[PDB]
């Protein structure tokens, strides 16, 4: 199905502090009341940046894969998270085309030529992008079909990777023994920041003649 | 000088604008941030075990930061030849990854890794391309090396159907057919092994004992951000007009101690009209005041 977001994917900017100012920015944004998909799983495109809410007290939603053809003979990005915790990885992989005791990990089948590393209900939001080589991650967990409210999204992590991005995936776990996607466009905004710097409204200067 | 301005030899009583007074500022205090995730240098120099000529190992060096000045500083280093690069300004150029390759050759041998050279290790078992681009490293290792006796690890090969090309490997362990016969992979007459192990002995003279060779590489495709050099974060002086420079924000101005609270990701403030007027010291961490 199909959902409407009301006021949902703001994220700060950049760094740099700032108290109530009424500050006018250019960016890439989800619009106001947009038309996100609904899942309750396949591939989707990227083509700019990507919100991407999930409720569930348990952990279904274990991670992303992003890429151009999720495959080897180009590189790919793969981020997880077993019950342990988050693992980055950018190698060249062949994964499954439908990829997902407590025994686990169908997901890839190759993990050649790595060039970057790491190891280590609920409403949590996300904000992927893409530029100049970065691939910047934005993120809030906010706890109570999406709802209706105003959130900020703070930078999460940090990305030199170089990797071209066309395509992307979820990864589930499954049983043995609900989620959205939204896109970014360039619109202008008007964020109100707190005295404490926190972004508590914005207006979306393309909606009504108002804004 | 209120004569000069105004252009005469007779002023009449009145006040006059005649200059301006601006406070000097002195020294100019660079700040940055640390190395933190940096060159682990100390494996590809110090393993307890070094690789062959014609199998060497090739160690590559991911985004990090590199202190070059722990090479440099450190030993006598026998021979030290960089060629693209002058050997001082290592720590302004950097560049998307370096790779430090490594082996054993025979001391009067050190001379053919170099652009352009021919020989039994320049041909065969290791060449260097002509647009060179790092910058070779050598040094001897004779008490660490070399048993009474004989060390027999080192295997330098001496036959090859052709000369390699730049960067290439070649493990390969086939019989060598000299003759016109084949010998269908057995030792005899006009069919040899290709490898040769260096005798290695204490008692031998300079250029045949071991000699240790490191070769740094570098390479700058397209990255924007890679791993580079070391910089540097001068002391924070306050309450006095300074040129600061904060990991790139570059100003002027009187620095003091603040008592905003940033959130946990933002560096520096800006004011309405957009001037950067706080920042927060990056080793430290605490916001302070930027007032002209
Ligand atoms: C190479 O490794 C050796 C041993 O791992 C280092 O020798 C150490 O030097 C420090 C500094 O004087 C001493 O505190 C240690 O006790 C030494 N180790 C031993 C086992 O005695 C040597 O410094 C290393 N060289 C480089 C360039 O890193
Ligand atoms: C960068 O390095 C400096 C030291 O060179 C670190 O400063 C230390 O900070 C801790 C606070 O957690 C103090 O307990 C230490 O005494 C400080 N060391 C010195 C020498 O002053 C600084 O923390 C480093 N940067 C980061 C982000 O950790
Ligand atoms: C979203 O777009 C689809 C495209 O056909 C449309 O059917 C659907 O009604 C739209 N949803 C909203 C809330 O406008
Ligand atoms: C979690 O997954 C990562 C992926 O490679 C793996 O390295 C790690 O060992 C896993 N956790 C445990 C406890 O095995
Ligand atoms: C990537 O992997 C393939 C197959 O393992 C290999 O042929 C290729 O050389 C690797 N890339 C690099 C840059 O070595
Ligand atoms: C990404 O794909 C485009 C295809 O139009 C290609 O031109 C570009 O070079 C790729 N990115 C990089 C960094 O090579
Ligand atoms: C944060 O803002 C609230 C309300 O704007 C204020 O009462 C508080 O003092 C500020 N600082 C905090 C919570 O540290």
């Amino acid at each position: 199905s199909y959902t409407n977001s009301f006021t949902r994917g703001v994220y700060y900017p950049d760094k740099v502090f700032r108290s109530s100012v009424l500050h006018s920015t250019q960016d890439l944004f989800l619009p106001f009341f947009s038309n996100v998909t609904w899942f309750h799983n396949p591939v989707l495109p990227f083509n700019d940046g990507v919100y991407f809410a999930s409720t569930e007290k348990s952990n279904i939603i274990r991670g992303w894969i992003f890429g151009t053809t999720l495959d080897s003979k180009t590189q790919s990005l793969l981020i997880v998270n077993n019950a342990t915790n988050v693992v980055i990885k950018v190698c060249e992989f062949q994964f499954c085309n439908d990829p997902f005791m407590e025994s686990e990990f169908r997901v890839y089948s190759s993990a050649n030529n790595c060039t970057f590393e790491y190891v280590s209900k609920n409403l949590r939001e996300f904000v992927f992008k893409n530029i100049d080589g970065y691939f910047k991650i934005y993120s809030k967990h906010t706890p109570i079909d999406l709802p209706q409210g105003f959130s900020a999204l703070e930078p999460l992590v940090d990305l030199p990777i170089g990797i071209n991005i066309t395509r992307f995936q979820t990864l589930l776990a499954l049983h043995r023994s609900a989620y959205y996607v939204g896109y970014l466009q360039p619109r202008t905004f008007l964020l109100k920041y707190n005295e404490n710097g926190t972004i508590t409204d914005a207006v979306d200067c393309a909606l009504d003649p108002l804004s | 000088e209120t004569k000069c301005t105004l252009k005469s030899f007779t002023v009449e009583k009145g006040i006059y604008q005649t200059s301006n007074f601006r406070v000097q500022p002195t020294e100019s205090i660079v700040r940055f941030p640390n190395i933190t995730n940096l060159c682990p240098f100390d494996e590809v120099f110090n393993a307890t075990t070094f690789a062959s000529v014609y199998a060497w190992n090739r160690k590559r060096i991911s985004n990090c930061v590199a202190d070059y000045s722990v090479l440099y500083n450190f030993a006598p280093f026998f021979a030290f030849k960089c060629y693209g690069v002058s050997p001082t300004k290592l720590n302004d150029l950097c560049f998307t990854n370096v790779y430090a390759d490594s082996f054993v050759i025979r001391g009067n041998e050190v001379s053919q890794i170099a652009p352009g050279q021919t020989g039994n290790i320049a041909d065969y078992n290791y060449k260097l391309p002509d647009d060179f681009t790092g910058c070779v490293i050598a040094w001897n290792s004779n008490k660490l090396d070399s048993k009474v006796g004989g060390n027999y690890n080192y295997r330098y090969r001496l036959f090859r159907k052709s000369n390699l090309k730049p960067f290439e490997r070649d493990i390969s362990t086939e019989i060598y057919q000299a003759g016109n016969k084949p010998c269908n992979g057995v030792a005899g007459v006009n069919c040899y092994f290709p490898l040769q192990s260096y005798g290695f002995r204490p008692t031998y003279g300079v250029g045949h004992q071991p000699y240790r060779v490191v070769v740094l590489s570098f390479e700058l495709l397209h990255a924007p951000a890679t791993v580079c050099g070391p910089k540097k974060s001068t002391n924070l002086v306050k309450n006095k007009c300074v040129n600061f420079n904060f990991n790139g924000l570059t100003g002027t101005g009187v620095l003091t101690e603040s008592n905003k609270k940033f959130l946990p990701f933002q560096q520096f403030g800006r004011d309405i009209a957009d001037t950067t007027d706080a920042v927060r010291d990056p080793q430290t961490l605490e916001i302070l005041d930027i007032t002209p």
